[PDB]
């Protein structure tokens, strides 16, 4: 029963500044086989369907702006938004795919 | 252009059953897994389960929360995914999403369908 804790629950910043958020897993999501971290980040704008931003911890999905950067491994992962845009107002979920799938609590980003 | 479209949601009452549908296109349906993820109003995303692709044998997996009550089917000739819900907490928006062991993530999502519960 894997548990992913995201921190903080919510945060607010101005457009143009840098933010980081944490995704800690109760179990290692690293597979020695292919040497991959089975963690992914999802962006969910208000009232809209979730979108895949990053997979394998650090791999950016096609079309995703470079200002989004995923990092970390094992049990500690981080999502960094370098120069937040208004479009970025959304809830960001980390999700383990190491065994089946499990979503984190999510981190809600506000843009004031 | 990839497409996922959910439908078959509305008002029901606990113990009852509801059939959810997810019409797909824009990709080789049988090559990918297919997951169902729900989201209670103002709450987190929850993975319900998926059904593997061709090479894997179309076998299914479930979350302990819905395992048993829910069942997942797919139509390899029409490319439509199904969520057969059986039997207050299940209320939510229901998304079907393309999954698989390629990126190990859901790289494509539908627009969801609302499921409420009122006596
Ligand atoms: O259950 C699956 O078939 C699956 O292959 C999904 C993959 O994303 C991956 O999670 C895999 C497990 O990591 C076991 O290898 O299970
Ligand atoms: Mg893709």
């Amino acid at each position: 029963d894997i548990v992913l804790t995201q921190s903080p629950s919510s945060l607010a910043v101005s457009a143009g500044e840098r933010v980081t958020m944490s995704c800690k897993s109760s179990q290692s999501l690293f597979k020695s086989r292919n040497q991959k971290n089975y963690l992914a980040w999802y962006q969910q704008k208000p009232g809209q369907s979730p979108k895949l931003l990053i997979y394998w911890a650090s791999t950016r999905e096609s079309g995703v702006p470079d200002r989004f950067t995923g990092s970390g491994s094992g049990t500690d992962f981080t999502l960094t938004i370098n120069g937040v845009q208004a479009e970025d107002l959304a809830v960001y979920y980390c999700k383990q795919s190491y065994n089946l799938r499990t979503f984190g609590g999510g981190t809600k980003l506000e843009l004031k | 252009e990839v497409k996922l479209v959910e439908s078959g949601g509305g008002l029901v009452q606990p113990g009852g059953s509801l059939r959810l549908s997810c019409a797909t296109s824009g990709f080789t349906f049988t090559d990918y897994y297919m997951s169902w993820v729900r989201q209670p109003p103002g709450k987190a995303l929850e993975w319900l389960g998926f059904i593997r692709n061709k090479a894997k044998g179309y076998t299914v997996e479930y979350s302990a929360s819905v395992k048993g009550r829910f069942t997942i089917s797919r139509d390899n000739s029409q490319s439509i995914l199904y969520l057969q819900m059986n039997t207050a907490e299940d209320s939510a928006t229901y998304y079907c999403a393309r999954d698989g062991y390629y990126v190990d993530a859901m790289d494509y999502w539908g627009q969801g369908t609302s499921v409420t519960v009122s006596s």
